[PDB]
RNA sequence: GCUCAACGGAUAAAAGGUACUCCGGGGAUAACAGGCUGAUACCGCCCAAGAGUUCAUAUCGACGGCGGUGUUUGGCACCUCGAUGUCGGCUCAUCACAUCCUGGGGCUGAAGUAGGUCCCAAGGGUAUGGCUGUUCGCCAUUUAAAGUGGUACGCGAGCUGG
RNA sequence: AAUUCCUUGUCGGGUAAGUUCCGACCUGCACGAAUGGCGUAAUGAUGGCCAGGCUGUCUCCACCCGAGACUCAGUGAAAUUGAACUCGCUGUGAAGAUGCAGUGUACCCGCGGCAAGACGGAAAGACCCCGUGAACCUUUACUAUAGCUUGACACUGAACAU
RNA sequence: GCUCGCCGGAAGACCAAGGGUUCCUGUCCAACGUUAAUCGGGGCAGGGUGAGUCGACCCCUAAGGCGAGGCCGAAAGGCGUAGUCGAUGGGAAACAGGUUAAUAUUCCUGUACUUGGUGUUACUGCGAAGGGGGGACGGAGAAGGCUAUGUUGGCCGGGCGACGGUUGUCCCGGUUUAAGCGUGUAGGCUGGUUUUCCAGGCAAAUCCGGAAAAUCAAGGCUGAGGCGUGAUGACGAGGCACUACGGUGCUGAAGCAACAAAUGCCCUGCUUCCAGGAAAAGCCUCUAAGCAUCAGGUAACAUCAAAUCGUACCCCAAACCGACACAGGUGGUCAGGUAGAGAAUACCAAGGCGCUUGAGAGAACUCGGGUGAAGGAACUAGGCAAAAUGGUGCCGUAACUUCGGGAGAAGGCACGCUGAUAUGUAGGUGAGGUCCCUCGCGGAUGGAGCUGAAAUCAGUCGAAGAUACCAGCUGGCUGCAACUGUUUAUUAAAAACACAGCACUGUGCAAACACGAAAGUGGACGUAUACGGUGUGACGCCUGCCCGGUGCCGGAAGGUUAAUU
RNA sequence: AGGACCGAACCGACUAAUGUUGAAAAAUUAGCGGAUGACUUGUGGCUGGGGGUGAAAGGCCAAUCAAACCGGGAGAUAGCU
């Protein structure tokens, strides 16, 4: 916590820790427009992406590249959104019509936002790249013009550009290090989504880990054949991968697709 | 305690009860493997 | 043309773990206890340089010598591997004598009192605790004394399970 | 010290007496910094030690109330079992004898009780060894292989430049 | 048949699951009942489960399954679009008495209700596989009101008492009564209405969404219980006749008020919180194509229809899962009195049982208990097991501490009953009388009756008053692991696994990674504050030197080097 | 408010005795731990054997698990009894 305002400290009484509150959201609960949304560790055979049980999901909720030009909207209220903390948004269009957005940083009432060609540069709705300043201050970009997909993890996450870096390829994602990308592709421009969230320390597990992930955490835990590295007195030695791929460094994805892109870190 | 077993007689046929059966492969065998090869009276319910 | 040297040379090419274990066999083969043996151990005796003020043998005894027991440490691998359950404790024992107490004697470097040692003697008797799984041991405090040993290192179809 | 073999280390404390415990020392057989180091309030059907209370845990067991055990009537099992006319002792002996030898003792048969022997009952020993037995596991053992990764050819064409 | 004892949040009652005649009657006693058996869940006969409203069918969809064509794959076959199945969830309607040897919201009586067709009447724009609304949804907490229901009184019927008193102050019993219909209340929620305009709802739409204006307010939905009606009926203690001994026909009094409750109902509510809480149909509504004096729509009533299966009995057990008439297992519902915080516990109601060998005896020894002199852990591996503590209120409480705790630390004192204060008090409940008004289950003021704790004095009984059941032993030092949690079903519950936190590393999305010959799927309808893998395991102070070895990361100039020519 | 505190139902199994041809192929008796939560339970569904699931014990996958059960290759092989 460094900002506005005072985030609590949870008072250890019961053995527990700080959450992150907000102010609200003046409807505890969405709209129209969310589905149900199935949930499952399987992948309709196996298991898979092994742990991942927790409880209550439903609420699905929409809407991205915001296709809908010059036509504006304004925020009725901010909202909630699970699995993925980064607010929301909600937005009305002139003709009745409701939308999601995805709640960048200051906003609440009122609110211009508005897509389209040389809309409104500030942090409103998107806009296509190819008419974008300093852009220092660019959303969720478009990895092919037409989709509105990239980094819907507005919860803080960045993508500066580099103002007016003609070429018809850019952008500088968070630690995703650089890459290269088409111009007529959108960005919602608003760059952020309030990180102060992602801040406050879950608590001890489940009294709100496990809601969602289990014991993820499985280490050695001995029986040499369940891991590639078991058994013994107390202790373990040798390699410490996981199915002879190699857990430290290595990396993977080799001549995928796309590969045109830069810069990246190595150590 | 409890035995390995308990009742529920919807549970079964959904598992054995020729419709469980012939809707499999080898399972449309499993009625030829009796009625056909051998000579049982009946054999398919819960 | 081969340290095929594991040298009559299984392949051209071959390291380990299992207390997660499994099967076929063996008392043909180890572990406990029995048995054979007694080197070792323990017990005794023979010689007598020495010590004992003096004096070999009250007490002890060098250098060496002969045995008794079955009891320690061992050797063997005869009896059990189609099962003979380990140590210690509890319970309850039974025998030996190389006797701890009590009984009777000899010598004494035995005044007495108390002892030292050897002979005889098994009737009876022969501790509670602290520490430790202990047996044992050391310690506290008793006692006439707190014996050594055999009995599958007595005793689980009797108890315990440290 | 959940790590120290020597080991009951040495000193201090608690005790009448403390191989455990607590506080020190350091000589760390063979601690040590995320196969984490030193602390840590709180929590613990967690390991170790001390105390008060409490008591039959014990000195040392007594009485009593019930369910069996015993007796009668009814019903009516079990494992085991080569055959029995199925005593002790010392010796013998495939090496621990009811059955062999010598000898001692013993009228025939039940009922209730106890567990010293019938190497008592039960499971073709699980320990140990062996079989050119088995299984699962490990790896810089051997030989392979999925997957990953390299390159050529190919589905794969047209232009230009150096 | 009379005693006696046992259970009673059940050892009672009902249902689901499962069972599949075990139900009732008559019979018989071989086998089966751990005995006898005239008896039974045994044998052999018969009889016995009656629905428009309960359930299944049936509309609707969840997880998931199947899947035209389709995409994959040696064959088998895998996946999946439309779509079609699939409850454990959403859709419509009945109650109270009576009756059978056994059926029962199914039969009878009394009183109702739902939906569809057809018809009559009246008024009218009807119409989707479509749009909109609605169904429709979390956890936790805090009330108020109410009912179930109990208690006391009143009323009615009945008795005056194996022994001292009770013949009006008293003892016993009863005091019940439904849907549906009218009433729209304690409360809950939400501004109505009209007009016009439109880049929205795949087309349209008066509907919903958006925008303006304009006029008023006292509205409109929702809703437990209560009160009338149902019902001068039924039921009803109890009498009278008949009895087969089980029971039958008739008759039939009072049938109210006050207080006290719920975990049930208002409450799919209100408040609040973070982990932000199915779907589809019915239902309402809007229009499309189409209809175009028609058909259809709404309402009233008249009538016809509401098919077919299930219904017996067991159901925390002798009918199910355990081979048994097995001290085990099994989901939901109901919830009386005294005492009590209470679904604890004890004694009891209604109700159900004494557990399918018994009769004596009164040894050792075995199991389960009671009491023990003096001692008091000397026992022992270890206080194992016992014994012990045990309640409400109040006083009072250490190191240490993350300031929460440690803490019911520890250790104490009072508790019964009676009188009084006060004939019942403080509080709770709330009756006519009175006051007023749109108006009424109105409001206000009045405080009768009803109910009723604690405290304080004073007195009294016993050895003892938290008297039984029930019901922490406490403290001190030290190891380990932060803590709740998890684990070897059936010898290990731990210091082990997990945990929140920390760190390294990988992954740019057709993500890494995983399932898969592939298609495809998970990761994720997420996208670096994200996801995976590895190790450490709160928190505090920290985490030193080594890159020689192996592994990994970068470079890749030069050496060596495959197929290929 | 709380993976908060005492404690029934419910869930679980730390201790001792009994049972060990049991009432019982893991229970009974007296104590014992959790008891608004990583809780507990009904119904139905999905993962298949070298495979699943696993808060990890080689645990669980129908009284079976260091590779389930059933049928087959099969009269496997057995220098052993
Ligand atoms: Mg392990
Ligand atoms: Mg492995
Ligand atoms: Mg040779
Ligand atoms: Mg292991
Ligand atoms: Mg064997
Ligand atoms: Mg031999
Ligand atoms: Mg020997
Ligand atoms: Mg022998
Ligand atoms: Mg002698
Ligand atoms: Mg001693
Ligand atoms: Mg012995
Ligand atoms: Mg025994
Ligand atoms: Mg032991
Ligand atoms: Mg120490
Ligand atoms: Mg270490
Ligand atoms: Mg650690
Ligand atoms: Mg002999
Ligand atoms: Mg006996
Ligand atoms: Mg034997
Ligand atoms: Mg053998
Ligand atoms: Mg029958
Ligand atoms: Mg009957
Ligand atoms: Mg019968
Ligand atoms: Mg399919
Ligand atoms: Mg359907
Ligand atoms: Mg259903
Ligand atoms: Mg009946
Ligand atoms: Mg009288
Ligand atoms: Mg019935
Ligand atoms: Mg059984
Ligand atoms: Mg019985
Ligand atoms: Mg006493
Ligand atoms: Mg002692
Ligand atoms: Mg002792
Ligand atoms: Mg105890
Ligand atoms: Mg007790
Ligand atoms: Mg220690
Ligand atoms: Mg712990
Ligand atoms: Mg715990
Ligand atoms: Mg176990
Ligand atoms: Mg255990
Ligand atoms: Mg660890
Ligand atoms: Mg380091
Ligand atoms: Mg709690
Ligand atoms: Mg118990
Ligand atoms: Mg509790
Ligand atoms: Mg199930
Ligand atoms: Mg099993
Ligand atoms: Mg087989
Ligand atoms: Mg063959
Ligand atoms: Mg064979």
């Amino acid at each position: 916590v460094k900002c506005k305002p005072t985030s609590p400290g949870r008072r250890h009484v019961v053995k527990v820790v700080n959450p992150e509150l907000h102010k609200g959201k003046p409807f505890a609960p969405l709209l129209e427009k969310n589905s149900k949304s199935g949930g499952r560790n399987n992948n309709g055979r196996i298991t898979t992406r092994h742990i991942g049980g927790g409880h209550k999901q439903a609420y699905r909720i929409v809407d991205f590249k915001r296709n809908k030009d010059g036509i504006p909207a304004v925020v009725e209220r901010l909202e909630y959104d699970p699995n993925r903390s980064a607010n929301i948004a909600l937005v009305l269009y002139k003709d009745g019509e409701r939308r999601y957005i995805l709640a960048p940083k200051g906003l609440k009432a009122g609110d211009q936002i508005q897509s389209g060609v040389d809309a409104a540069i500030k942090p409103g709705n998107t806009l296509p790249m190819r008419n974008i300043p300093v852009g220092s201050t660019v959303h969720n970009v478009e990895m092919k013009p037409g989709k509105g997909g990239q980094l819907a993890r507005s919860a803080g996450t960045y993508v500066q550009i580099v103002a007016r870096d003609g070429a018809y390829v850019t952008l500088r994602l968070r630690s995703g290090e650089m890459r290269k990308v088409e111009a007529d592709c959108r960005a919602t421009l608003g760059e952020v989504g309030n990180a102060e969230h992602m801040l406050r320390v879950l608590g001890k597990a489940g009294a709100a880990r496990w809601r969602g992930v289990r014991p993820t955490v499985r280490g050695t835990a001995m029986n040499p054949v369940d891991h590639p590295h078991g058994g013994g007195e107390g202790r373990n030695f040798g390699k410490h991968p996981v199915t002879p791929w190699g857990v430290q460094t290595k990396g993977k994805k080799t001549r995928s697709n796309k590969r045109t892109d830069k810069f990246i870190v190595r150590r | 305690m409890k035995r390995t077993f308990q009742p529920s007689v919807l549970k079964r046929n959904r598992s054995h009860g020729f419709r469980a059966r012939m809707a499999t492969k080898n399972g449309r065998q499993v009625l030829a493997r009796r009625r056909a090869k051998g000579r049982a009276r009946l054999t398919v319910s819960k």
